[PDB]
């Protein structure tokens, strides 16, 4: 068994609802407990939701009793998380994850081994606050010479920032987002490159916003 | 339900030395099959979490010998015997007695190394920005240790207050430095007001504080 991946994060109002998917890579689910984990913005880890292989065991934390319903389909070789009456601090980076263990027909396996595939996490964002692309501005090398681009006032999270599509990676720093006053998120992200190559190397930084369908490229020249 | 604490929050470990965390739960993890249903897990900056122990004391397949995992009831421990430069990361430890199943608060491990003075740099906001109304100038500090950084914003040499944002990388994992962005945000009518921009930057590894500035706005 190696990978899971969720998807269906996104951004939502209070009280709306969302889907999220757990798909299995590699192996297949069925003889499974799988579990819903998720992380509050940089806080740790609480425990969501568990269905069991034949779905007759279905938990869920006291915070999302009665608002979440979990499922499963062998077909798809699916987990899905249904999420309804979305509040403010649900919003998490969601992770699914595989428990090797056997259950009995519920919560405590006498053949445990522990959850040991997760995903990357799918983002949910709940609030009230409009989907906005954002600006793209180059940070301009004034030896080695240091050049960026500022991606400023977007929401929500996440962008993606690449640079050169990727064929560069040695030196580059993409810092986490902060959110500005305004409730937009700001990032830059850096890179250190020959001040000799400037004349004779071109540097684009490929920014991706999803959320808003948005895809920008930046040339940063001297 | 059982709450789990995690000692200390945070550590700080040279390469090559060993690291120890302790967790402690609100009620035995004891089961009269006599396991100890106690795991620890680690996440790593951008990647998914790894099952490192499970039962209190196993090692789960695929991870370094160096990890270990002890002790019974509500106290338990996790040991790196010789640290490495990747095992930066949160280590949390969870119980798999009950539902709801809970995690510790998480520790964070920071590699320790010697000494690095951040290089800087100072970015005027772009002809293009301005257009926005707003300007942004951005002071980089690149590869630094340790994280702890002082840097002052001056603008004809007056100091700046409640105008500014940092924002900071992960430790890398191979050369356990940081990098910080310093953002100082003025409005493009106050910013071509004034002449000499400057970030003032002061660190353990600087003897004098190093200072990089432009003229122009």
């Amino acid at each position: 068994e190696e990978q899971v991946l969720e998807s269906g994060g996104g951004l939502v109002k209070p009280g709306g609802s969302l889907r999220l998917s757990c798909a299995a890579s590699g192996f297949t689910f069925s003889p499974y407990s799988v579990f819903w984990v998720r992380q509050a913005p940089g806080k740790g880890l609480e425990w969501v939701s568990s269905i069991n292989s034949d779905s007759t065991y279905k938990y869920y934390a006291d915070s999302v009793k009665g608002r979440f319903t979990i499922s499963r389909d062998n077909a798809e070789n699916s987990i899905f998380l249904q999420m309804n009456s979305l509040r403010a601090e649900d919003t998490a980076v969601y992770y699914c994850a595989r428990d090797r263990s056997y259950y009995a027909f519920g919560s405590l396996s006498d053949y445990y081994y522990g959850l040991d595939v997760w995903g990357q996490g799918t983002l949910v964002t709940v609030s009230s606050a409009s989907t906005k692309g954002p600006s793209v501005f180059p940070l301009a090398p004034s030896g080695t010479a240091a050049l960026g681009c500022l991606v400023k006032d977007y929401f929500p999270e996440p962008v993606t920032v690449s640079w050169n599509s990727g064929a560069l990676t040695s030196g580059v720093h993409t810092f986490p987002a902060v959110l500005q006053s305004s409730g937009l998120y700001s990032l830059s992200s850096v890179v250190t490159v020959p001040s000799s190559s400037l004349g004779t190397q071109t540097y684009i930084c490929n920014v991706n916003h999803k959320p808003s369908n948005t895809k920008v490229d930046k040339k940063v020249e001297p | 339900d059982i709450v789990m604490t995690q000692s200390p929050l945070s550590l700080s470990v040279t390469p090559g030395e060993p690291a120890s965390i302790s967790c402690r739960s609100s009620q035995s993890l004891l089961h009269t099959n006599g396991y100890n249903y106690l795991d620890w897990y680690v996440q790593k900056p951008g990647q998914s979490p790894q099952l490192l122990i499970y039962l209190a004391s196993n090692r789960a397949s695929g991870v370094p010998d160096r990890f270990s995992g002890s002790g019974s009831g509500t106290d338990f421990t996790l040991k790196i015997s010789r640290v490495e430069t990747e095992d930066v990361g949160v280590y949390y430890c969870m119980q798999a007695l009950q539902i709801p199943r809970t995690f510790g608060q998480g520790t964070k491990v920071e590699i320790k190394r010697t000494v690095a003075a951040p290089s800087v740099f100072i970015f005027p906001p772009s002809d293009e920005q301005l257009k926005s109304g707003t300007a942004s100038v951005v002071c980089l500090l690149n590869n630094f240790y340790p994280r702890e950084a002082k840097v002052q914003w001056k603008v004809d040499n007056a100091l700046q207050s409640g105008n500014s944002q940092e924002s900071v990388t992960e430790q890398d994992s191979k050369d356990s430095t940081y990098s910080l962005s310093s953002t100082l945000t003025l409005s493009k009518a106050d910013y071509e007001k004034h002449k000499v921009y400057a970030c003032e930057v002061t660190h353990q590894g600087l003897s004098s504080p190093v200072t990089k500035s432009f003229n122009r706005g």
